């Protein structure tokens, strides 16, 4: 029924996909492949296409956001 | 007529999976379902978003995701753990007893 450390260690290590994303520039590949990717799936007329489309223009907006919290954050 | 490349499936995988370790389920199952519209065959993919789905108590598709990993991936402990939640989900508690049953002898292969 409920719920066990072993059954959340369980769950865990079932769902993770262990190792992914397979480059050597994490930080240029990602901001590169979230563009690319929110671009091309707004052209989908699928349903569920569609709202991953959406929720990737959010994180590139966020992802906007904090560039210009960070940029606070340096100076001092 | 829409194709994923191989980093993209990354891609989505990873975002699907670190939303869901950050208990946004909803948006974990947005991305995998977008995945496993286009590639139905990413097994990592499909358990990802089995385990979100069940946290996002989608129960019957829950159980058809697990009894499709367990037709296509076996042997495998963690499939009968969601049909198990799944199958709790829906209220049939002894479907989830039997296939929690299952679970504990395959994390039994030690």
């Amino acid at each position: 029924l409920y719920p066990t450390a072993q059954s959340k260690r369980s769950l865990w290590d079932f769902a993770s996909p262990g190792y992914t994303f397979h480059g050597l520039h994490r930080a240029q590949d990602y901001r590169r492949e979230l563009d690319t990717l929110q671009s091309l799936l707004t052209t989908s007329q699928s349903s569920e296409l569609q709202a991953a489309a959406a929720l990737l223009k959010c994180q590139q907006d966020d992802d906007r956001l904090l560039q210009i919290i960070l940029n606070l954050l340096h100076k001092v | 007529n829409i194709t994923l490349t191989k980093r993209q499936q990354e891609f989505l995988l990873l975002n699907g999976w670190l939303q869901l370790q950050c208990g946004h389920a909803e948006r974990a199952c947005i991305l995998l379902d977008a995945l496993l519209t286009l590639n139905p065959e990413h097994l990592a993919g499909r358990r990802c978003r089995l385990v979100a789905l069940l946290n996002n108590n989608q129960g019957e598709r829950a159980e058809k995701e697990a009894q499709w990993l367990i037709s296509h991936d076996p042997l495998q402990a963690g499939n009968w753990l969601c049909l198990s939640r799944a199958q709790q989900l829906n209220g049939d508690l002894d479907k989830a007893r039997h296939a929690y049953q299952h679970y504990l002898e395959l994390k039994d292969h030690n």
